[PDB]
RNA sequence: UCGGGGCUUAAGCCCAGCGCCGAAGCUGCGGGUCUGGGGGAUGACCCCAGGCGGUAGGGGAGCGUUCCCGAUGCCGAUGAAG
RNA sequence: GGUGAAAAGAACCCCGGGAGGGGAGUGAAAUAGAGCCUGAAACCGUGGGCUUACAAGCAGUCACGGCCCCGCAAGGGGUUGU
């Protein structure tokens, strides 16, 4: 036999920057705590999605030619496959969907909205009225 | 005999779902003034009555 | 001669149907229904034995490999410093003495690093 | 103690008595009688008769005193049936019920220091 | 303080005073078990390129025993195949001494 | 909609490199199995080389059931079969 | 096709209109009480112990956990959230 139990671990409350660079460097570690990608399997909320809550604040720029639409989707963690939330049409959706893409990008959708919704916004606009840490894996 | 003919046989759960929405509600009584009897509201209890007194033949 | 069938029947009917007891459907309550979803069970099980152990594998790469991001380097990078440098065995598993305890966790990663670097 | 007094073999279907049965199952004398005795039913004062073959025995039979007996239980299945052919159009026969019940009137103790 | 050791196919991270049990042995029911084996300790202890060899570690034996029977019930799913079996894992149960390391 | 997301000093292509991953297939440990050989006078048991995908179908084998023997018997009120 | 060994087949009293029950006596036995040896399952019910209202389903199985009750120990029942 073996035993690996951590019980909890108590919240890691990372919040990476990298908003300027990449589109899906944008994840894989950003990932492991994000997805444009990553984890799914019916459990990983917007919740650990926020944390890092791209609280560098939101969009910046494109590596290809696709623009003049997005905010971005899918693979985000939970039930519905993967899990997300669409693009521009949801910069309305509530609120805003920006390189949070990856985070509040993911998110301003009413369901996972339910995934409490409750963990972000333009909250996560670096203010995010709130407390992190901000050694916050930078790097 | 015709067409909607049962297809499979339900189960005993949804059974007795369809038959979970129907709790057996109960009825409504209030006090008699002047007395000792749960008369239907704003009815007249059987006995007793209402003011100004009447009937009282239900032994 | 007329053997009586008796009970006979009835009790291996009620041997598999004493293994069904523990689910839901008609299945916990029906005799034929019990017996099939059991032989599906069984299936199960086996498929489970080798693919318990198969998922293992799974968990105890994984938790590996993150203790080695966590500090500086990889999984690929990992198996080679052990596998080259000459430690042939280690139960990828017994490193879990890593969380467990952090310290020789370290120690064996600078060995891994050593003999291979 | 807890009073048991039962009348087998009589009428209602199961579903009906049953959900009378659990209508005021847990729920003292008084309520209980009074209720019965107000139900647009027929199990309402059937029920409450084998509820007055429960009340003897509890008071001049077990002697517990009617201020403290409380309904305790009341289980009272299906029993047999009845088993009647129907007439029913174009050369039709069919078999058709009457279920029944065994309502278990059980009354008990109060406080109970 | 522990110790590691590649016993039967089946390798852990032994303790010095406890644990119960190892795979079939051919050994001593009840009797000294030296293990010509070792890959641990507590503070510090390298395993080389082959075993641990500056000692060895040491278990007590407190008799055999098998462990939870398994029928293999595997069938196949149409033109008969109805394989009824039950396989129960013979092993020997321990209970170390101490890692003379 | 390429599984999907998503990818532009690639996560696409070309060429080279080392590394791992990763099957009931292989190593180790443990159990069964039938077989072949030898000790086995030995029955046993032990050791040794090897196969086990398996439907029809071949073949060995193994549980149970009414009743005849065993019986002018044995268990059974401290309790028979179901 | 079945109460018992035999009717000794439940007298007197309490709820009811009775039908049925509730105390009795009786007999070893009253789930032997009048359709009365056994009385499975299907199928229909009572309390309570455990779960389930963010969820995509050949409903089972594998690792873990939370709960209730057996276990001195280790263990175990089973409930089934991930």
């Amino acid at each position: 036999m073996k035993t690996y139990v951590p019980k909890q671990v108590e919240p890691r409350w990372v919040l990476i920057d990298a908003e300027g660079k990449t589109l899906g460097r944008l994840a894989t570690k950003i990932a492991t705590l994000l997805r444009g990608k990553h984890r799914p399997d019916w459990t990983p909320n917007v919740a650990m999605g926020d944390f890092v809550v791209v609280v560098n604040a939101d969009k910046i720029r494109v590596t290809g030619k696709k623009l003049e639409q997005k905010i971005y989707t899918r693979y985000s963690g939970y039930p519905g496959g993967l899990k997300k939330i669409p693009l521009e049409k949801m910069l309305a959706t509530h609120p805003e969907r920006v390189l949070e893409h990856a985070v509040k990008g993911m998110l301003p959708k009413g369901p996972l909205g339910r995934r409490l919704f409750k963990r972000l916004k333009v909250y996560a606009g670096p203010d995010h009225p709130h407390q992190a840490q901000r050694p916050e894996k930078l790097e | 005999a015709k067409h909607p003919v049962p297809k499979k046989k339900t189960s005993k759960a949804r059974r007795d779902a369809r038959r979970s929405h129907h709790a057996l509600t109960p009825p409504t009584l209030v006090p008699c003034p002047e007395c000792k009897a749960m008369k239907p509201p704003h009815t007249v209890c059987p006995e007793c009555g209402y003011y100004a007194g009447r009937k009282v033949l239900e032994v | 001669p007329r053997a009586k069938t008796g009970v006979v029947r009835r009790r291996k009917h009620k041997k598999i149907l004493k293994l069904a007891k523990g689910y839901w459907g008609l299945r916990s309550k029906s005799f034929r229904k019990a017996r099939e979803t059991l032989f599906a069970a069984g299936n199960y099980a086996y498929a489970h034995r080798k693919r318990r152990k198969r998922d293992f594998r799974r968990l105890w790469i994984v938790r590996i490999n993150a203790a080695c991001r966590q500090h500086g380097l990889n999984y690929s990078t990992f198996i080679h410093g052990l596998k080259k440098a000459g430690i042939e065995v280690d139960r990828k598993n017994l490193a879990d003495l890593a969380v467990r305890e952090p310290q020789v966790f370290a120690e064996l990663v600078e060995r891994a690093k050593a003999a291979q670097g | 103690m807890e009073a048991k007094a039962i009348a087998r073999y009589v009428r209602i279907s199961p579903r009906k008595v049953r959900l009378v049965v659990d209508l005021i199952r847990g729920k003292s004398l008084e309520e209980a009688r009074n209720i019965l005795r107000y139900t647009n039913k027929r199990g309402a004062y059937f029920v409450a008769k084998v509820l007055e073959s429960a009340a003897a025995n509890a008071v001049n039979n077990h002697d517990m005193l009617e201020d403290r007996l409380y309904v305790k239980a009341a289980y009272v299945d299906e029993g047999p049936a009845l088993k009647r052919v129907l007439p029913r159009a174009r050369g039709r026969a069919d078999i058709i019920k009457k279920r029944t019940s065994h309502i278990t009137v059980i009354l008990g103790e109060k406080h109970g220091k | 303080m522990f110790a590691i050791v590649k016993t039967g196919g089946k390798q852990y991270r032994v303790e010095p005073g406890l644990k119960l049990r190892v795979e079939k042995l051919d050994a001593e029911p009840g009797a000294t078990v030296e293990l010509p084996v070792l890959l641990l300790g507590g503070e510090k202890t390298v395993v080389g390129t082959p075993v641990v060899e500056g000692a060895s570690v040491v278990a007590e034996v407190l008799g055999h025993g098998r462990g939870k029977k398994i029928l293999v019930s595997k069938f196949k799913a149409k033109v008969q195949y109805r394989r009824k079996k039950g396989h129960r894992q013979p092993y020997t149960e321990l209970l170390i001494k101490e890692i003379r390391g």
